[PDB]
């Protein structure tokens, strides 16, 4: 549904970096020497802390997000367990004082252990790619 | 073509794995091939066995654009447990085209599930892009990008 791509983001971007509000979120990166990153869509990654119907409680290495919408997405490999690792495409509804998304894909990724590893590099390359 | 801007080199080919912005930024004017790390975003088109092969459309993101991409065969066959004439030849007999039946529900969770290293060839004239290989992420891919990123 959006039309910007789904950013990979860590919580803590969002939660101190992120300005604007609903329909106009940008990402700071005044630090970075460049310009605000607009944003709606994203892609970011966690451990299920809690699941209750279609909302969810995640936790990356910088911080919690909250998801909701569950019900509607597609059902791969069941993963709404505490404990579970997984990856989150949303819509960004709210930024601070926690981040929370509405959801559109919710997907296991707890069998492979490099995922998980990988995340907080995989964003960091990703933001030192855009312009 | 017998030339390239060296100074995209590492941009399109530097591992583990490149960006699908940065690819697309470069105005490639010859078939290109990459490897992202991907999910599909959704499917585009259904399932066909058109041409005694399996194909099929999805829309696939890395973080920086999305893509719309065909599948080879191969990956397709793999996913399901069947070929194509695999399949037709199991339908005259139930329980052989019930293993397909549950070979293409488990590709169906395969596709949702999916997020690995995806070769891609793409090619500009024709605004097509097509999934050559799967592969699923390694500690090699951790190690290529903790150097990429001098950590």
């Amino acid at each position: 549904l959006p039309r910007s791509p789904p950013l990979k983001v860590l919580a803590e971007q969002l939660r101190r970096d992120a300005e604007g509000g609903p329909g106009a979120w940008r990402l700071s990166r005044a630090a970075a020497g460049r310009g605000p990153l607009d944003l709606a869509a994203v892609w970011m990654q966690g451990r299920v802390v809690m699941a209750d119907r279609g909302e969810a409680r995640l936790r990356d290495p910088s911080g919690d997000f909250s998801v909701r919408g569950l019900e509607r997405v597609p059902r791969g490999r069941p993963c709404l367990v505490p404990g579970k690792y997984v990856m989150v495409m949303g819509v960004v509804q709210a930024c601070s004082p926690e981040p929370c998304l509405q959801a559109v894909k919710m997907t296991d990724l707890s069998d492979n252990p490099i995922h998980e590893s990988m995340w907080e590099l995989e964003v960091e390359d990703l933001h030192r790619n855009i312009p | 073509e017998n030339s390239i801007n060296l100074s995209i080199a590492m941009d399109l080919y530097s591992p583990p794995f490149v960006y699908l912005s940065v690819l697309m930024a470069s105005k490639p004017k010859e078939v290109t091939t990459v490897k992202v790390k991907a999910f599909i975003v959704t499917l585009t088109g259904n399932l066909s066995s058109s041409g005694g092969i399996w194909s099929i459309t999805a829309k696939v993101s890395d973080g920086t654009a999305y893509l719309d991409v065909d599948f080879v065969d191969e990956i397709l066959t793999s996913l399901i447990g069947f070929s194509v004439p695999e399949m037709k030849q199991s339908k005259k007999d139930p329980l052989q085209y019930q293993k397909f039946l549950e070979g293409l529900q488990k590709c169906q969770r395969d596709l949702i599930d999916l997020c690995c290293l995806m070769t891609i060839s793409f090619n500009p004239s024709l605004s097509k892009a097509m999934v050559l290989a799967l592969q699923d992420v390694n500690m090699e891919h951790l190690e290529n990008l903790k150097k990429r990123l001098n950590k």
